[PDB]
């Protein structure tokens, strides 16, 4: 059931510093009290970050991996899809959040022109449903489902970096109080790692997926969401760990 | 928007099933109540039966219990109607409507009853 | 059962002149919610049924400002400020609040 949409205008598109953030831990080893150097896939420090305020959700390009943030309240955000082509030539990696669980799942997509998650009243079960009927026509040949708990939840900046590498698609989040809308903050914060995924796929654009619901006075009516992207660059940083095991600090080394 | 197609006119001998089609689009099935109105020529319209969107599901009236079914095929988002034992009088055109089963956002909605997009109407006539 | 009586059975208007159509209800039309789910519905030879005007003074979404709903409690009036070519037929006057749904008698309106 995909919703053509007419008049659909480009997404609004600023530039905005990254200044320290975006940084993750690159292993699962404990570190207490160390400088450790490592060259991993970073975003570069005080780099140009887009920031993208009915619009389109761009089909961005993916590069080497892509930090996300995103300061709203109103859950607009749900997920991504992740691939190449986007129909049902090739794979693709579809994230959805909804209020209880995410769901992962990669399968051979025919995805929609708009693809957005549809909040639509159920009468039967006489409740709230969502349709992922919206962002797909189709899903078949599906070789990878994952159900765990949701990361897309609690003035709160959501923080993300997605990379593919040889075979794991591995994600990493934090989520932080923030007192300021314009700009990404100050400060420093390392983003824990949320989940490595068994995918093994190519992964060239990627399309951030946003809930629209239905108005009930073209039919779908909601408001816009505004999300950050970088794009992660090979580098080397040094991180600080402290006594409990957390980097409290980084330098890039290249800048 | 919400658009309502119908089926063909059907003429029968009586004493057997009906089966009137109203396949919606814009809008799907679900989150449709969904009615169904006789009128008769020369005679003004009369609600025959329709959904309920809270404390049940379905409604009927008081002279068409025993005749009339109403089921919805959410599929093919299309709602049927069925009546058995056809008298002579019964011979009408067979209006479709449809409403929005709440009004609002998911945030504070409410419940709506209502008689709002109306289909054209199949011609059921009973003849010879 | 909910009867709604509808007056006058038949008007002639001219263009231009309006004119008011009462709707009467033997029971009171207040729901639990508050809202009181009155509908005015426009039919046209050839054409089934539109909706005008919802919830006694709400209008549809499409329908033309020269159209106008007031009343409450049992009295109800539907107004038309101008007189078109486009509203010839007959006009309707339904409740929802309970079943089972009912209608006017409905009233015919023409040119000359
Ligand atoms: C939130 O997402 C979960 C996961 O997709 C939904 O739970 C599933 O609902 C389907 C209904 O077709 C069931 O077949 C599955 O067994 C459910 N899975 C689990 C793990 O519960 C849930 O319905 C969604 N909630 C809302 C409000 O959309
Ligand atoms: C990159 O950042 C500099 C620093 O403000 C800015 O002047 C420039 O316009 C930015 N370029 C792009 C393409 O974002
Ligand atoms: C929706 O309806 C189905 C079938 O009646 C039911 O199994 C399901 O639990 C309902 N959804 C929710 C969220 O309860
Ligand atoms: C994958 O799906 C396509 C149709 O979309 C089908 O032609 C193909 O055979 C499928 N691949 C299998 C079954 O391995
Ligand atoms: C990955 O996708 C890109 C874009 O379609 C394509 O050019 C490239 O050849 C693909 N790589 C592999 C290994 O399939
Ligand atoms: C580290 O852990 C100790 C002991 O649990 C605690 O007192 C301290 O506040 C923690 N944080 C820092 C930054 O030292």
């Amino acid at each position: 059931q995909c919703v053509n949409f007419t008049n659909r205008t480009q997404l609004p598109s600023a530039y905005t510093n990254s200044f320290t953030r975006g940084v993750y831990y690159p292993d699962k080893v404990f570190r207490s009290s160390v400088l450790h150097s490592t060259q991993d896939l970073f975003l570069p420090f005080f780099s140009n970050v887009t920031w993208f305020h009915r619009f389109d959700n761009p089909v961005l390009p993916f590069n080497d991996g892509v930090y996300f943030a995103s300061t709203e309240k109103s859950n607009i955000i749900r997920g991504w899809i992740f691939g190449t082509t986007l129909d049902s030539k090739t794979q693709s990696l579809l994230i959805v959040n909804n209020a209880t669980n995410v769901v992962i799942k990669v399968c051979e997509f025919q995805f929609c022109n708009y693809p957005f998650l549809g909040v639509y009243y159920h009468k039967n079960n006489k409740s709230w449903m969502e349709s992922e009927f919206r962002v797909y026509s189709s899903a078949n040949n599906c070789t990878f489902e994952y159900v765990s708990q949701p990361f897309l939840m609690d003035k709160n900046l959501s923080e993300f970096v997605f990379k593919n590498i040889d075979g794991y698609f591995k994600i990493y989040s934090k989520h932080t109080p923030i007192n300021l809308v314009r700009d990404l903050p100050q400060g420093f914060s390392a983003l824990e790692p949320l989940v490595d995924l068994p995918i093994g796929i190519n992964i060239t654009r990627f399309q951030t997926l946003l809930a629209l619901h239905r108005s009930y006075l073209s039919g779908w009516t909601a408001g816009a969401a505004a999300y950050y992207v970088g794009y992660l660059q090979p580098r080397t940083f040094l991180l600080k760990y402290n006594e409990n095991g957390t980097i409290t600090d980084a330098v890039d080394c290249a800048l | 928007e919400v658009q309502l197609v119908e089926s063909g006119a059907e003429v029968k001998k009586p004493g057997a099933s009906v089966k009137v089609s109203c396949k919606v689009s814009g809008y799907t099935l679900t989150e449709l109540s969904m009615h169904w109105v006789r009128q008769a020529p020369g005679k003004g319209l009369e609600w025959m039966g329709g959904f309920d969107p809270e404390d049940g599901e379905t409604m009927y009236a008081q002279k068409f219990q025993g005749r009339v079914t109403m089921t919805e095929d959410t599929s093919t988002d299309t709602a049927y109607m069925e009546l058995s034992s056809l008298r002579s009088e019964d011979t009408a055109v067979y209006y479709c409507a449809t409403s929005t089963a709440v009004a609002g956002t998911p945030d504070l909605f409410d419940y709506y009853y209502g008689m709002d997009v109306w289909g054209q109407g199949t011609t059921v006539t009973v003849s010879s | 059962e909910i009867v709604m009586t509808q007056s006058p059975l038949s008007s002639p208007v001219t263009l231009g002149q309006p004119a008011s159509i009462s709707c009467r209800s033997s029971q009171s039309l207040v729901h639990s919610d508050g809202n009181t789910y009155l509908s005015w519905l426009q039919q046209r030879p050839g054409q089934p049924p539109r909706l005008l005007i919802y919830k006694i003074s709400n209008r549809f979404s499409g329908v033309p400002d020269r159209f106008s709903g007031s009343g409450a409690g049992t009295d109800f009036t539907l107004k038309i400020s101008r007189v078109e070519a486009e509203d010839v037929g007959v006009y309707y006057c339904t409740q929802a609040t309970q079943f089972p749904y009912t209608f006017g008698q409905g009233t015919k309106v023409d040119i000359k």
